[PDB]
């Protein structure tokens, strides 16, 4: 009886984005917003769905305010473009002969396509292209951190590709890692596992350590493992004195810089299932406040150098407010080709002696080639040749390949994943170059 | 009837408070009629105004009316009010 | 309603209530007829017609200013069709089709041509016969046209059409049959 | 694998080929000759 | 008192702490979150009060009466480019940085709302839509300024000041060319006055009766609560017909349940409301956290 009750069933996205692209400066709004909007409610409606997908009107104003964004940077881009050469300048000028619409798909699919399933991926691209007719998305090109990613790669037997190659989603997939960490200061990979997002975030932070001339440090937490009293610090009920916890004790380091950890970059790794307990405190650091709070009542200021960065297989048990506040790249399972790991295992073999173990580890980066130690030792001569009679049959239509989908469909009592009869095979192979 | 390369038949349409003569609507005292094939088209939207003897009915999915599918703009057959068609609640369902 | 409310002055307050109190009828026994007569069961009850009370009278007294009459014409009509069009009634409307229903009930019926004494409050009752405005400006004149009104009530009378109730007489036969089948074995064990 | 392989298999018709080692040799060689028989002690019968 | 600052947030709506003298005897103003800063005309002298809640209510004080001093220079400045046929979008950048986001979008809706109430009065029932064109021309003539103005590189706080802007004004015009389309000639019909309306009155002594904001009957007093940069709402119908109902609500005394789905508006269009009149809105989740 005391309250007067109204119905807000639907808003209205169409003026909302309107105004909202008008506000950003784009010269046609209207249409754009007319676009976007039943594009939006088209990708929720066809797409398979998943708990990370989000096309909630925030979700749509985060997208704009990120096409104001690419827009302003496009005009300064132009601008400097011009300066460098001899010419007049004007803002207005440079703004009026754009195509807007470029610039609102480059957003949308900067913004959406980290996150999407392989199966997904196709599907989004002809509703865009339905919606957005004879306008395509090209890919920013990353010149210098290709290179670096190559060398990397190379470096560290894993197989590089220009995209639409044999590798070329797994070279797609670091960079947007890239791009994620650049734009949010926490993310998530949360594809399947044996999709390479481990090995992609170590080749991301190798490579960076040679672009920009900063050490990177990897600091892997398995949070599951470890209690959640033991990784944030439990304060004693009585007698009161504070442990730091492994993820206090890791921030308060580099908070400290005794040894100068400010200057060097570091990421703090989380290699384990999310899950709501031991991720209550870790959200005031992931949200804008990027502050950890603890019983102790002190306040841990997250510096700039620190990325919160997490690996789950999946998201089932996550939070809808721990996803909210990182960003996300998904691995799908076809991500890694079966080429893909057995040209890592054929490089591993010829390569890494099989006997020498771990001192001779430290002296594989002594060398960025390895001139003159091509006959290390016996082994190596042995297991090169082993290499070099296997290599017909691992082809990407060889025998392995063939008796690996044919064994996909058979019931085994345990779940039968890709990986874990790859390393079977290539520890057997192993130990047959060691049998000879 | 022939389709159109952009028009698609539907059936098991019926007409809640209305008959349908010449792709025209007339208000009738039955209580349902069976709407036979029709075809959804869809045309480029043109700006056409708004005729004054053009009805926008709901297709609901079924006689609950809990569902709106989509919405549909019919002509009046006679000078009949379109108020008259809200006031005796015209309608549309997929299914009886 | 209190007698003193609508006796207050200008003369046609009463006559602004007679048509708010036909309005709250006709919405609420269309409710009977859902879902024809709406999309869904709302909750029109006595709070949106105290509301609407409220609204007609702190207009008339911003209107008149205390004026023992004002003219049909300089009745807000616009203020009372908007709010009781989106604030007092249409607060629970979330369909828009319903909406556009209360609308239709609403332009009908708040309009300077209530004032008129051919007005008809529904038209076409029963096909042939229609219903006529009290003439009458006293509250006196309006609850006699009440006491007098018939006892048999179609569905015309509130705009639905009349196999309406046919209708909605053979919801109530099913609504028999299946209540009769959740009591056929739940006592019968045989 | 019999069916797609172009590496001879073992040709003995009623048997596994999971069955065959393949020895330091090329060639293969039935499991079966590296299994010993032995003499187990009345002492542990039940509890080898 | 340097402990006390991580507290204000609790306390005021947009408050994140205080600036205060070198040794901390005397407060000098207040500072947001985005570090837009207040600072006030009068300051509170901590040595004089020294009691923690009384240099506070001193505080809040000169909180209210500071904004409103600075909302009447900026409506004063504004007037200026109300009336004027071109705005020189140098010394409109200007004012936008003289002054907070709060009170420039405050003293855009004052201007706005002055200018079609004068522009009604004078059309007086002659049918002569020139006034009301006049409005519309000027108010476009500050929308063109603005997106120009936008494309540029700006700041982040004056690019959030002209979001705002740009965001209020185009309601403005479209609330405008409705009431040019609908031939309105007078100020008490009710298409203008179910449009919220600012009225400002100086000369008022008291300074939380001197900004009136009115919608159909509802007559409220703006409550001069710093909320620093908040993030505006696009005045669609259907927040519209929220604020409405929900003033209408209010002026009957009745609380209000804006009531649907998830994510479309609800709590932050009641955000919005609160804040349009300066009253601090304290939303309380209730998912495991209540
Ligand atoms: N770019 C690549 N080229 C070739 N092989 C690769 C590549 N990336 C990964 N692999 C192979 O895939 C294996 C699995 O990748 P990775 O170590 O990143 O595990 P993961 O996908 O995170 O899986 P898990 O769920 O087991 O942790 C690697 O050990 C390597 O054998
Ligand atoms: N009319 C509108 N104008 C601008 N933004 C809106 C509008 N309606 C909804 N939004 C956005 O959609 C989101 C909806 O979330 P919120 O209102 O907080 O909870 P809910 O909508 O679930 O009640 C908000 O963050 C808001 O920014
Ligand atoms: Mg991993």
């Amino acid at each position: 009886k005391l309250f007067r009750s109204l119905a807000m069933t639907k808003p209205d996205r169409q003026l909302i984005a309107q105004v909202m692209l008008y506000s950003q400066g784009f010269r046609t709004a209207e249409v754009l917003a007319n676009k976007i909007v039943p594009f939006f409610k088209l990708c929720d409606e066809q797409l398979s769905s998943q708990s990370h997908y989000d096309f909630g009107l925030r979700a749509l104003k985060s997208v704009l305010v990120s096409a104001g964004n690419v827009k302003r940077e496009r005009i300064q881009k132009i601008k400097r473009e011009k300066e460098e050469r001899g010419e007049a300048v004007d803002e207005g000028e440079i703004a009026e002969n754009l195509p807007e619409q470029e610039i609102l798909i480059q957003s949308v699919c900067e913004t959406m396509v980290p996150k999407l399933v392989a199966e997904d991926i196709p599907l989004l691209f002809s509703l865009l292209s339905d919606v957005f007719p004879g306008v395509q998305y090209h890919r920013g090109e990353m010149t210098a951190l290709r290179e670096e990613l190559k060398k990397v790669c190379q470096e560290m037997y894993l197989t590089y590709g220009d995209g639409e190659e044999v590798g070329g989603m797994w070279v797609e997939k670091v960079l947007q890692l890239y791009q994620i960490t650049q734009i949010n200061h926490g993310l998530m990979m949360v594809g399947p596992s044996g999709s390479g997002k481990s090995m992609a975030w170590r080749v991301l932070l190798k490579a960076l350590e040679r672009l920009e001339g900063v050490e990177g440090v990897a600091h892997i937490i398995d949070p599951k493992a470890i209690s959640k009293d033991h990784l944030y610090g439990t304060l004693d009920p009585n007698t009161r004195e504070w442990t730091d916890g492994l993820f206090t004790h890791v921030l308060r380091k580099i908070i400290d810089n005794v040894r100068g950890e400010l200057q060097k970059r570091q990421w703090i790794v989380f290699d384990g299932d999310v899950d709501p307990e031991w991720v209550e405190n870790l959200n005031s650091v992931l949200d804008d406040n990027k502050l950890l709070t603890l019983p102790n009542g002190e306040r841990l200021s997250l510096p700039p150098n620190v990325r919160i960065m997490f690996e789950v297989q999946d998201l089932k048990y996550a939070t809808l407010a721990t996803v909210s506040r990182c960003g996300m790249v998904w691995f799908s399972e076809d991500v890694l080709s079966t080429d893909m790991i057995f040209n890592n295992f054929l490089a591993r073999l010829r390569s890494i002696p099989l006997d020498e173990g771990e001192d001779e580890a430290q002296r594989r980066r002594k060398g960025k080639e390895d001139e003159g130690e091509e006959a290390a030792s016996p082994m190596l001569q042995i297991q090169r040749d082993a290499a070099t009679t296997l290599q017909p049959y691992f082809t990407p239509n060889g025998l392995v390949t063939k008796a690996l989908e044919h064994a996909f469909k058979l019931e085994h009592i345990m779940d039968l994943t890709r990986l874990r009869c790859l390393g079977s095979l290539f520890s057997m192979l192993h130990q047959a170059c060691r049998n000879v | 009837a022939t389709l159109d390369a952009c028009s698609f038949g539907v059936t098991g349409l019926k007409l809640q408070g209305a008959t349908c003569s010449n792709n025209k609507l007339s208000l009738s005292n039955a209580i349902s009629t069976v709407l036979p094939l029709t075809q959804l088209r869809w045309v480029k939207q043109t700006n056409a105004e708004k005729k004054a003897n053009v009805v926008t009915l709901p297709v609901y999915l079924n006689f609950t009316r809990a569902d709106l599918i989509f919405t549909v703009d019919f002509e009046i057959a006679t000078k009949e009010d379109p108020r008259s068609f809200y006031e005796r609640g015209v309608a549309v369902l997929c299914t009886e | 309603v209190p007698v003193s409310r609508i006796c207050k002055s200008p003369n046609e307050r009463a006559r602004l209530y007679f048509l708010l109190a036909w309005f709250h009828a006709i919405i609420q026994e269309r409710l009977r007829y859902a879902p024809l007569g709406w999309s869904k069961k709302y909750e029109f009850g006595e709070s949106d017609l105290r509301s609407a009370c409220d609204t007609v009278d702190t207009w008339l007294d911003d209107t008149a200013k205390g004026r023992q009459n004002i003219s049909p014409d300089k009745i807000p009509w616009s203020a009372l069709k908007t709010l009781m069009a989106q604030s007092i009634y249409g607060g629970r409307v979330d369909n828009e089709f319903d909406q556009r229903l209360l609308n239709t009930f609403l332009e009908r019926l708040f309009t300077t041509r209530s004032f008129d004494s051919e007005f008809k409050l529904a038209c076409k009752v029963d096909g042939h016969k229609d219903i006529q405005m009290p003439d009458g400006i006293r509250r006196e004149e309006f609850v006699q046209w009440v006491e007098l009104l018939p006892d048999t009530q179609t569905p015309s009378w509130l705009g639905l059409p009349n196999n309406a109730e046919r209708v909605l007489l053979t919801t109530q036969g099913v609504d028999m049959i299946s209540k009769m089948l959740k009591m056929q074995m739940l006592e019968d064990e045989d | 694998i019999r069916r797609i392989t172009t590496v001879p298999l073992p040709a003995a018709p009623n048997i596994p080929i999971i069955d065959y080692e393949v020895s330091i040799s090329g060639e293969w060689s039935p499991w079966q000759a590296k299994v010993p028989q032995i003499e187990v002690e009345t002492h542990k019968v039940a509890a080898p | 008192v340097a402990k006390l600052q991580k507290h204000f947030k609790k306390m005021f709506a947009g408050v994140s702490s205080i600036i205060l003298s070198e040794d901390n005897s005397v407060v000098l103003g207040i500072s947001s979150r985005e570090g837009e800063e207040v600072t006030f005309k009068t300051p509170v002298s901590i040595t004089e009060h020294p009691k923690i809640n009384e240099w506070l209510t001193l505080v809040e004080k000169e909180m209210r009466v500071t904004l409103a001093k600075l909302l009447a220079e900026s409506v004063t400045e504004v007037e200026i480019f109300g009336k004027a046929t071109s705005i020189d979008p140098n010394t409109y950048i200007t004012w936008i940085d003289k002054y907070q986001a709060q009170l420039v979008v405050l003293s855009a809706q004052i201007a706005w709302s002055e200018n079609v109430e004068a522009a009604l009065s004078s059309i007086g029932g002659s049918g002569d839509s020139a006034p009301l064109q006049s409005v519309l021309s000027n108010v476009e003539v500050t929308l063109n300024v603005l997106a120009d103005s936008v494309l540029m590189e700006q700041p982040p706080l004056r690019r959030r000041k002209l979001e705002h802007l740009i965001t209020e004004l185009v309601h403005q015009r479209d609330v405008t060319r409705s009431l040019i389309k609908s031939k309105i000639d007078n100020a008490k019909s009710f298409e203008w006055l179910s449009q919220m309306r600012f009225y400002f009155d100086p000369k008022q002594t008291d300074v939380l009766q001197q900004l009136s904001i009115q919608m159909a009957n509802a007559k409220f007093n703006y409550g001069f609560e710093y909320l620093g940069v908040q993030d505006k709402l696009v005045q669609t119908p259907l927040t519209d017909r929220c604020y409405l109902t929900m003033t209408q609500a209010l002026e009957a005394r009745l609380g209000g349940s804006p009531f649907g789905p998830a994510g479309t508006g609800k709590t932050e269009s009641v955000k919005a409301l609160g804040h349009q009149l300066g009253r601090f809105v304290l939303v309380f989740n209730c998912d495991e956290t209540f």
